[PDB]
RNA sequence: UUUACUUUGAAAAAAUUAGAGUGUUCAAGGCAGGGCC
RNA sequence: UAUCAACUUUCGAUGGUAGGUCCGUCGCCUACCAUGGUGACCACGGGUGACGGGGAAUCAGGGUUCGAUUCCGGAGAGGGAGCCUGAGAAACGGCUACCACAUCCAAGGAAGGCAGCAGGCGCGCAAAUUACCCAUUUCCGACACGGAGAGGUAGUGACGAAAAAUAACAAUUUGGAAUGAGUGCAUCCCAAACCCAUGGGCGAGGACCCAUUGGAGGGCAAGUCUGGUGCCAGCAGCCGCGGUAAUUCCAGCUCCAAUAGCGUAUGCUAACGUUGCUGCAGUUAAAAAGCUCGUAGUU
RNA sequence: UACCUGGUUGAUCCUGCCAGUAAUAUAUGCUUGUCUCAAAGAUUAAGCCAUGCAAGUCUAAGUGCACACGAGU
């Protein structure tokens, strides 16, 4: 049933990477998370379920078929510094702050009014 | 400065007379015939149609030996044999003129599931395909409006999960027998 | 004057309208009237009461 | 005749320029006038507040009292005569009221039996007048 | 003696339009993808 | 636009000499001299609901109209003027004044520019959320890290555009059969969320989960149908309908281009060969100056 | 689609305009179940604005005794 192909491959060894279009099929199956799909394809290339990352995926009209984008990395060490913050976000791991970003702006305005060590204590 | 298209454009022309007696009827008789849905869809294959009449006559004023005559008439000729509006045989932009608003109607996908008899009529050939039934090369297509190829005409059938098909049956065909 | 407005309208019995039955619509509507203006054929006109 | 000599784009030019002026539908659309006696100056539709009632009659050979109302402009502050269209619908207008009002029917022209009413009310206390007519929004 | 006139090429922004190419399920559109580990 | 015909200089208007000035040329400015420069081939002056263009709408061809509007270029940051700094600003999300407007004062003073993003008032016929985030796109700096209402996303949205329901297959009314819209979970999606889209599940027979909008005298597709209202009320873009058998109005039924759109108002295009270059007219319908001379223009 | 139709009259042929017709774009009327796109305070007032934000910026590398945490961010 539920099957990846990779119909293109390349490896640019830039990033480290081996580039390929990862296509799964989902004969009756609704776009299966990508933690099955990592884990698949990292014995797929003998490779580990933390440094293959996937994304782009889209089931077409009626389903069947969804294809997408997939990369893999050396080791999870080297993976946190080459991907995006959000991939690793999606992930366990890498919670991001989530405050405001208007907070932040308001508290950078009021400290810019004050000079000298007192506007650590003005934002507090 | 908006990362969008604004590219757009119209599919049907309102005809000059609204009340025109004779052709209210000619329009009304293809409605029946191939099973549309209001006057827009004539309109509308009418519109895509007069395109390409169009597009054929001002090629047809230029020099045979013209380069841009050679290419884009040649072009035109391959894209009409190719959905199976035009033959093979009559590969020529003479007979681009001679093609009618029926010729367009018979390679519409409701009138070709028709034809195939996978539909009863031709009214029931549209809620065929609004159901989610007719595939091509294992693409289902959900709108009538669709138009096929030569390259696919051969390839017209029943999805894989269409009770019609072969797969699991539909909604009413369970609620009934689990009641009983 | 202006001492009429609504003459004919207020003279008028309000009689209501009758319930009838739900008309077909969309293809549905076209379908019908394709087969009884073509197909079911028995000069006339469409609405001509007497 | 009309001089055809390949050198004649300026008279020939020049010639039709100044001969568009003689054209009424021209004339009307590219000078100041036309556009600042036309009460909207140059709007399809208008505010106004109903100040009068008044029931015009209809010009010979037909007899019939026409339901306008005397409506000044709030744009502007003219006055002018909106024609109730609909059949007692002159009753549903309010006195001191805004009313939106727009053309009626020929553009700067007295529609029909009516001797220069030559606007109609759309809309009365900010609800469309066709509403009142229907029984819809009650107000 | 040199002009007007016609033809050719570079120039005569991109987008848009015309328009080759591509089954975004079709189409408006997009500039992107069918199939062999 | 001539109901703007002459215009520009007793403060440069045109040209000459020298110099000043600026990054640099120059009446840019100064000084001495010439009386020039432009103009009926429309200068000058005035008006513009004039930012220019790429383009848009409509068009057999020729055209008409539109272009504030995401691209390019210019202009401006309430109106002007004058500057600082910097390579680059006569900068205004930087200053210095005056003008207009306006805020806090303890009445001494101080501080103001949303034609930036949201929002408010006003103006109106007329136009959204004080919403979420630097991920894409990229830009700025000491920069892999930090910043961006530029931008991206969502809400509102019948500007507009592309797809596409309100049945269908049967019976002479009853059987199932096929499917979402809607309604509830995962996944996908997304920087997160969201519309989808998908996997099963929950989901229509007056399948009430029901389509209206202008119409039905002619132009112009559709009723001398039904009843009362009787030159009244009204209908009617036009011609015209009512003065007691109204096919028009005041209502039902029915019917008709319709159609998730459809009427109305106004601008504009075709219609319009009723602006005629293509392509109109001037004996009598609007029209060849009473007649001739005459330059420019045209041939 | 290189298109016209009603109206001067007892009737007719014309000139001729009005009206009819179809897109277009603003507003508005009634109506509005789904999806994908998408304009959106330009028109009158470049009228006037409450609050918040929109340019700041730190690398192994110009200068590093806040001990807040312990040479180093």
């Amino acid at each position: 049933t539920v099957t990846v192909r990779t119909r293109k491959f390349m490896t640019n060894r830039l990033l480290q990477r081996k580039q390929m279009i990862v296509d799964v099929l989902h004969p009756g199956k609704a776009t299966v998370p990508k933690t099955e799909i990592r884990e698949k394809l990292a014995k797929m290339y003998k490779t580990t379920p933390d440094v293959v990352f996937v994304f782009g995926f889209k089931t077409q009209f009626g389903g069947g078929k969804t294809t997408g984008f997939g990369m893999i990395y050396d080791s999870l060490d080297y993976a946190k510094k080459n991907e995006p913050k959000y991939r690793l976000q999606r992930h366990g791991l890498y919670e991001k702050k989530k405050t405001s970003r208007k907070q932040r702006k308001e508290r950078k305005n009021r400290m810019k009014k004050v000079r000298g060590i007192k506007k650590a204590s003005v934002g507090a | 400065p908006v990362a969008k298209t604004w590219v757009c454009s119209k599919t049907y022309v309102t005809p000059r007379r609204p009340f025109e007696k004779s052709r209210l009827d000619q329009e009304l008789r293809l409605i029946g015939e191939y099973g549309l849905r209001n006057k827009r869809e004539v309109w509308r294959v009418k519109f895509t149609l007069a395109k390409i009449r169009k597009a054929a006559r001002e090629l047809l004023t230029l020099d045979e030996k013209d380069p841009k005559r050679l290419f884009e008439g040649n072009a035109l000729l391959r894209r009409l044999v190719r959905i199976g509006v035009l033959d093979e045989g009559k590969m020529k932009l003479d007979y681009i003129l001679g093609l009618k608003v029926e010729d367009f109607l018979e390679r519409r996908l409701q009138t070709q599931v028709f034809k195939l008899g996978l539909a009863k009529s031709i009214h029931h050939a549209r809620v065929l395909i609004r159901q989610r039934h007719i595939r091509v090369r294992k693409q289902v297509v959900n709108i009538p409006s669709f138009v096929v190829r030569l390259d696919s005409q051969k390839h017209i059938d029943f999805s894989l999960r269409s009770p019609y098909g072969g797969g699991r049956p539909g909604r009413v065909k369970r609620k009934n027998a689990k009641k009983a | 004057s202006l001492a009429r407005a609504g003459k004919v309208r207020g003279q008028t019995p309000k009689v209501d309208k009758q319930e009838k039955k739900k008309k077909k619509t969309g293809r549905a509507k076209r379908r019908i009237q394709y087969n009884r203006r073509f197909v079911n054929v028995v000069k006339k006109g469409p609405n001509a009461n007497s | 005749g009309k001089c055809r000599g390949l050198r004649t784009a300026r008279k020939l030019r020049n010639h039709r320029r100044e001969q568009k002026w003689h054209d009424k539908q021209y004339k009307k659309a590219h000078l100041g006038t036309a556009l600042k006696a036309n009460p909207f100056g140059g709007a399809s539709h208008a505010k106004g507040i109903v100040l009068e009632k008044v029931g015009v009659e209809a010009k010979q050979p037909n007899s019939a009292i026409r339901k306008c109302v005397r409506v000044q402009l709030i744009k502007n502050g003219k006055k002018i005569t909106a024609f109730v269209p609909n059949d007692g619908c002159l009753n549903f207008i309010e006195e001191n009221d805004e009313v939106l009002v727009a053309g009626f029917g020929r553009k700067g022209h007295a529609v029909g039996d009516i001797p220069g009413v030559r606007f109609k009310v759309v809309k009365v206390a900010n609800v469309s007048l066709l509403a009142l007519y229907k029984g819809k929004k009650e107000r």
